[PDB]
């Protein structure tokens, strides 16, 4: 009997783990307090990192990778990005952005610089927010932050994204990737085109429903006209792309999806390793990605705790259970991941 | 990067190796407080004696 | 020359100082009687090995060492063991009953019996120095002398002896070898009173040394024995300034200089390599960057934690053998590029190094190989409280429903200390979470 | 060097007593006489914890005998180590308890107490650094039942910082008869409350049902019964008399074993179960470790399901793996850990001696302060009730003084004991 703990009840996906674990009759779960875990199903703030790794005869994992916050923060990723040697400023598939604070470090300076060479340029200078608004003019940015807060980003937009007819519509990926504790990246072979319901309005940016693609942001204002939930999956994409426009899902968008997510993660991988460390690690990322018209795959942000589709939670979490879990700790008695790696010699 | 402060001797070398630059109570209190401890045992054991005489 | 004062206390102490002694001894040829050959000033002098031994006008030289324990039966084992000749009776201070794991039994109950009768045995050695810079302490956390008289005797020794600076080796506290389930409340406990007191204390985890026996030198169930001759190899690394001829940290003021610049935040990591069974029949010797890059390895330190997550103050590395500078900055260049190193904003990221050429003396039928290069990096990281957060939690799960508190009470303790203590614990934490991380 | 006396008191506590007495001298290697004819000198590294020495080298036991009627004292004195008590600390009265606590504790055992007071006086002067105090009794009957209360409650007016411990037989009807034992024992249990710090729960519920089911013997007797008792008394001094690091005096194991100051009434187990009758193999580790800690295997008849473990001590003994006795007691707690209180962090220790007890390879001893302790309770005052709420056989006991207040004081008592035992199984 191997034994776990739950510490984050409102996990859509760790509730399907516990599940998934307890009908396998070789595992109990246990208090959330009791220390004498196998398996930690951890918080999402201030998780105790601390106290892991520390009970003699217990082989103990956690769901989650200490200091990868630094991905899956807005703020934290345009920092990671600019400093780190491996990904650079240079870095192509990023949106140039820039880590904005409230007067109540900064690069609000360095903003500037940028945005008037594209008033030197007259071309595209459209901008976003990090509750989040999309303008061409700085100081209507400017002055939304110091009205707000917190810690905020800017970030160009888009303005010709990739739009799917029939609609003239505007879409997100969201791909899902497991990181165990080898560090072996695992990308669940079934991703995700969260879509916008309406027409995408160039020259309108307040109307907001159509330049948000967010599940929720289209639920609450067209939602469920030419597939359901807003929600387009590999197959009908994969088609769509051969039939409009004669190429691949595989060659024209996940190559460079692959790129961006081995890149993201060997870069952090000496900082969050769990190889030589007295507890181990695994955890599940949202990536999201935004297409442009050229067919040209941009990173947008990174989750450290998403939520997985409804179709999908099903067959996802059995993976992790299946190669984040099992392989830690074995039962007795098809892989619907691909492994990312790519040693090239040079 | 920058070395710095090397002394050598027989026994063997020192020196600093830079990468980056920057960016009480009293005798009696004491003794108080320890007898202050020693009261509380000692009326602790007395409720206890009186306790058992009763 | 600035003498030192070693103290021991309770059986932890006592273990962890015999075998630390024998290791000096060892290191500067001085034999069980306590002769030294090669010291040819007979009677005196003021060599750097005299910070520790004094001298006699027969030819002995006598550690600057008062070993206490609130029983006898452990310091009876000196007192009749390889090392008898070496202290003269009035070094070893004895009681009849101990503390029996509480605290406020060696604080208050038998601290106050005993306290000033080694103040004045201490006080005889203070009066042989002619220019006594200050003590190391050597006691656990978890015992009820190692924790309660420890902390009364540091109250002591900051009034007798104000200026003088005091630093501590002290035995934090784990399941596999402890034998009280009050550790926890004893090691707060001693941690709030002590606090105020030590200006630099090096704390060893008994887990994790515990692991560094079973998993580097193949023993199965590690005694205090093995444990305490492995801690005896770190704590010479560390003394080895104060013993020898060098000019990195030379005096005890320099420890705290060189490794604490905020004073409560005063627990530098040690983390030592290499470790190598000497029963390993084929050994390929490690070259200076094998065992410097083994300094930023989690488990090779004396606490286990992540010094990754968390940022560093200061930095010393300090190497025994055959090490030249030039391999020690090529080591560093190539780490500095491999690894989470990540200072505060208010101090230069940088390493201050000090080599010995004599390489690691070790303990004749140890479990220890004789190795050509070792090294020992004490830095201090916010890293280390993650240390005080499992111990706090410890704390809090019995404290909350009041387990044991009476025997703590009974001895006259008041409840209010226990909150106090551990109040105290919590503005720690916060202090190294301020200095340590950013968001 | 840091001293126990032991008393004995009654005819069970005198008969528990002498086999401990008998068992631990010749672990020890002491016979009859008095002198040591060991090879080795762990036996003799903390002799002087129970045992004193004498001119000519002998050892005599730190041991008063005490009872209200001969009968028993005649039976210790004929007996294989009877030579061997210093024959002052026999005190002994003629009249008998006639089962009657109230005797024991207020009438015919006052008249005997300050005889037995003199003696243990003497015996703590001569004590280089006493500890305190260890008492044999039952609980059922009169002498050892009311007057070991009795002198329980002098000893601490005189030693009130030292430890007090009892080995207190606890009874059943399925081995007794004598109707009025409740009574006596909620009375002790009432007295134990108050004036002990560790008290070992021995049931003869459970010693009979060990005898006759395990041990398949149809016709048990006292000597059947206490060759448990006995085995089980080496097993938790074991620590206190060979040399070692846990719980290796009185005070140690209390602040160990005892986190609330009521509960201190402990489950002893023992593994592996025989009778007097040979055993051909050596059990293994693990074998050891599940059977200690079997319901089958405990010396009071609880079941620990039915509760929670505040504080566990273990002890093992023979030459076997300490790494395969730390991995087996790991997984113990790690396998069942939802029955050890969780806001106790590493609440069981583990001890080791290589001395093993007479006649077997591999023994294992546990010590355990479990809330199912409770149940033992709540039989001895179901009994109670039964008898009291109808004032029977009350007049045997008002007839030398008592009012029936007492008894309403003992039975409130005994049921917030329990009450409390239930507050910390649901914490
Ligand atoms: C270990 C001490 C002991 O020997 C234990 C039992 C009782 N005594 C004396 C020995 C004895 C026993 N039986 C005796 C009959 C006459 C004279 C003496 C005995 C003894 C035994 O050896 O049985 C073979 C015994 C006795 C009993 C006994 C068992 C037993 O030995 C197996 N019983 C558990 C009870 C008893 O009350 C019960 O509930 O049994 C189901 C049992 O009733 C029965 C058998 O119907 C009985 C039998 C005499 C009824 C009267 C109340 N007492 C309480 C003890 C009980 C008994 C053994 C002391
Ligand atoms: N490393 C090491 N730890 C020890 C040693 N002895 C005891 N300990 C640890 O220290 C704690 C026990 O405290 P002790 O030093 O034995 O206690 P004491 O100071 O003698 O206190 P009392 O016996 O209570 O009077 C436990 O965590 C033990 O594992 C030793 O020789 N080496
Ligand atoms: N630079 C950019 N260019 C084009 N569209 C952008 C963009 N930045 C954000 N968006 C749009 O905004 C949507 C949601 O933004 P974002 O992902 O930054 O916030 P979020 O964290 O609340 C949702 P999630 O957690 O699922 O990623 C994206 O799916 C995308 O359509
Ligand atoms: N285990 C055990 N129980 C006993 C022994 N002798 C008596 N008893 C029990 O003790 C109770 C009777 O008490 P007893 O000691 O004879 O009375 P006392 O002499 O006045 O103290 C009953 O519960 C008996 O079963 C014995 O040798 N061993
Ligand atoms: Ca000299
Ligand atoms: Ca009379
Ligand atoms: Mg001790
Ligand atoms: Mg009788």
């Amino acid at each position: 009997m191997y034994t776990f703990v739950v510490r984050d009840e409102n996990s859509s996906v760790y509730a399907e783990v516990s599940r998934l674990l307890l009908a396998t009759g070789q595992w109990k779960r246990l208090r959330k307090d009791n220390p004498r875990f196998n398996l930690m199903l951890g918080e999402r703030n201030r998780l105790p990192f601390g106290r892991l790794g520390h009970e003699p005869g217990l082989v103990q994992l956690v769901n989650y990778y200490r200091g990868a916050d630094k991905l899956c923060r807005k703020a934290s990723l345009v920092k990671l990005i600019k400093t780190s040697p491996e990904l650079s400023e240079s870095c192509t598939w990023f949106p140039e952005s820039y880590v904005i604070y409230p007067t109540n470090t900064d690069e609000r300076e360095v903003f500037l610089a940028a945005y008037n060479r594209r008033r030197e340029g007259r071309e595209g200078n459209v901008w976003i927010a990090k509750g989040i608004l999309i303008s061409s003019e700085a100081s209507e940015l400017l002055d939304f932050i110091d009205e707000q807060g917190q810690v905020h980003v800017i970030q160009k937009y888009l303005e010709k994204p990739l739009l799917l007819e029939p609609g003239h519509r505007k879409f997100d990926i969201r791909s899902w990737v497991l990181v165990d504790h080898l560090y072996n990246i695992y990308l669940y072979r079934e991703g995700v085109l969260r879509t916008s319901s309406e027409p995408y309005n160039s020259a309108n940016f307040q109307d907001k429903t159509c330049h948000l693609t967010n599940h929720c942001i289209q639920k609450e204002y067209n939602y469920g006209r030419y597939e359901e939930g807003n929600e387009m999956f590999f197959e009908e994409f994969n088609q769509y792309l051969m039939d409009a426009l004669n190429t691949t899902l595989e060659n024209s968008i996940l190559l460079q999806i692959k790129h961006i997510i081995r890149s993201c993660l060997m870069c952090i991988e000496p900082a969050i390793s769990t190889k030589h460390l007295h507890y181990q690690s695994f955890q599940l990322f949202g990536f999201d990605f935004m297409v442009d018209e050229e067919l040209k795959v941009w990173l947008i942000e990174v989750n450290g705790a998403p939520a997985c589709a409804q179709k999908l939670y099903a067959e996802l979490c059995q993976g992790i259970v299946d190669v984040a879990i099992s392989s830690v700790f074995p039962l007795a008695d098809t892989s619907i991941f691909i492994k990312l790696h790519h040693h090239h010699h040079h | 990067m920058e070395v710095i402060e090397l002394n050598k001797c027989t026994s063997g070398q020192s020196f600093e190796v830079i990468l980056k630059p920057p960016s009480d109570p009293s005798l009696e209190e004491i003794q108080k407080k320890l007898e202050a401890a020693e009261e509380r045992r000692k009326y602790q054991e007395a409720e206890l004696l009186k306790h058992l005489a009763e | 020359m600035r003498e030192c004062i070693s103290i021991h206390v309770g059986q932890a102490g006592v273990q962890i100082g015999n075998a630390c002694w024998e290791l000096y001894c060892l290191e500067h040829g001085i034999q069980p009687d306590g002769q030294m050959p090669s010291d040819k000033t007979i009677g005196g002098g003021d060599d750097s090995f005299n910070t520790f031994f004094s001298e006699t006008g027969a030819g002995k030289h006598v550690p600057r060492a008062v070993f206490v324990d609130l029983e006898p039966t452990v310091i009876d084992e000196v007192r009749t063991g390889t090392y008898r000749q070496l202290f003269h009776p009035e070094q070893l201070i004895t009681g009849k009953e101990d503390a029996a794991n509480n605290y406020a039994r060696g604080h208050y109950t038998i601290g106050k019996e005993i306290i000033d009768l080694v103040l004045d045995r201490i006080r005889k050695l203070a009066d042989q120095c002619t220019g006594l810079q200050g003590f190391l302490v050597f006691h656990s956390f978890g015992g009820g002398t190692g924790s309660g008289f420890t902390s009364l005797l540091m109250e002591r020794l900051s009034v007798d002896y104000g200026k003088k600076s005091k630093l501590e080796f002290s035995i934090y506290p784990a399941p596999q070898v402890s034998t009280a389930v009050v550790e926890p409340y004893n090691s707060i406990l001693t941690t709030h009173t002590t606090l105020e007191h030590s200006d630099c204390a090096f704390m060893v985890d008994n887990e994790a040394i515990y692991d560094i026996c079973r998993r580097n030198l193949d023993i199965e169930r590690p005694t205090y024995t093995n444990l305490n001759r492995l801690i005896s190899q770190i704590v010479s690394s560390i003394t080895a300034s104060l013993r020898f001829d060098g000019a990195l940290n030379v005096d005890l003021t320099e420890f705290q200089t060189n490794l604490v610049p905020y004073p409560r935040i005063h627990f530098p990591l040690a983390t030592y390599a290499p470790v190598i069974s000497a029963e390993k029949a084929y050994h390929e010797q490690l070259s200076v960057a094998e065992i410097t890059n083994a300094c930023f390895e989690p488990a090779n330190q004396m606490v286990k934690c992540d010094p990754r997550h968390g940022k560093y103050m200061a930095c010393c590395l300090l190497y025994r053998g055959d090490v030249v500078p030039k391999d020690v900055n090529a080591a560093i260049a190539t780490i500095k590029t491999k690894r989470s190193i990540q200072f505060v904003d208010w101090c230069p990221t940088g390493f201050k190094v000090g080599i010995n050429y004599q390489p690691p003396t070790v303990v004749p039928g140890g479990d220890l190989a004789k190795v050509q290069r070792a090294v020992c990096m004490l830095s201090n990281t916010t890293a280390i409280a993650e240390a005080w957060a499992r111990l706090d939690h410890k704390f809090d799960l019995m404290y909350a429903k009041r387990a044991f508190v009476h025997w703590y009470v009974g001895e006259g303790m008041e409840e209010g200390e226990f909150s106090e203590a551990r109040e105290d614990m919590a503005a720690l934490e916060k202090d190294y979470e301020e200095v340590g991380v950013d968001s | 060097m840091r001293e126990i006396v032991h008393i004995q008191a009654g005819q069970c506590g005198n008969q528990i007593g002498a086999k401990f007495w008998e068992v631990i001298s010749d672990e020890h290697g002491i016979d009859p006489t008095g002198s040591y004819h060991g090879d080795s000198d762990l036996q003799l590294e903390r002799i002087n914890v129970y045992y004193n020495e004498a001119a000519g080298n002998k050892y005599v036991p730190r041991a008063i005998l005490v009872d209200l009627e001969p009968g028993t004292m005649d039976s210790v004195r004929s007996g294989p180590f009877g030579q061997i008590f210093r024959p002052d600390n026999f005190v002994f009265g003629q009249s008998g308890a006639g089962n009657n606590w109230a005797k024991g504790h207020y009438t015919e055992g006052a008249e005997l107490v300050d005889s037995v007071l003199d003696v243990v006086r003497k015996e703590s002067e001569s004590c280089d650094c006493l500890q305190g105090f260890q008492l044999t009794h039952s609980l059922g009957g009169g002498t050892g039942s009311g007057m070991g209360t009795l002198l329980i409650s002098k000893i601490r007016e005189e030693y009130p910082d030292r430890i007090m411990n009892t080995f207190s037989v606890v009874p059943s009807p399925k081995v007794s008869d004598t109707v009025v034992e409740p009574y006596n024992a909620t009375l002790s249990v009432h007295q134990l409350v108050e004036n002990t710090d560790e008290t070992y729960c021995i049931d003869n519920e459970a010693l009979y049902d060990i005898c006759f089911r395990t041990l398949k013997l149809t016709t048990p007797t006292y000597g059947d019964l206490n060759h448990l008792v006995s085995a089980t008394m080496s097993g938790v001094t074991t620590c206190l008399r060979f040399p070692g690091q846990l719980n290796a005096d009185l005070r140690k194991l209390a602040v160990n074993m005892v986190p609330f100051p009521r509960l201190h009434f402990f489950m002893p187990g023992f593994a592996p179960l025989t009778s007097r009758s040979q055993q051909y193999r050596a059990l293994t580790v693990p074998e050891l470790t599940q059977q200690m800690f079997d319901a089958k295997n405990m010396m009071a008849a609880c079941d620990p399901r039915h509760g929670r473990y505040l504080t566990v001590a273990a002890v093992f003994r023979g030459r076997m793996s300490m790494k395969e006795v730390d991995e087996q007691m790991l997984n113990v707690q790690n396998k069942n850990s939802s029955y050890f209180v969780e806001w106790i962090p590493n609440n069981v220790k583990t001890a080791v001696c290589d001395i093993p007890p007479r006649g077997l390879k591999m023994s294992a001893t546990f010590i355990g302060n479990s809330t199912a302790i409770q149940e033992l309770f709540k039989r001895i005052s179901e009994q109670f009730t039964a008898m009291f709420r109808r004032k029977a056989f009350l007049h045997w006991y008002t007839g030398e003084g008592m009012d029936e207040m007492e008894f309403t004081e003992a039975e409130s008592n005994m049921n917030d004991l329990v009450s409390e035992y239930q507050q910390y199984q649901d914490a």
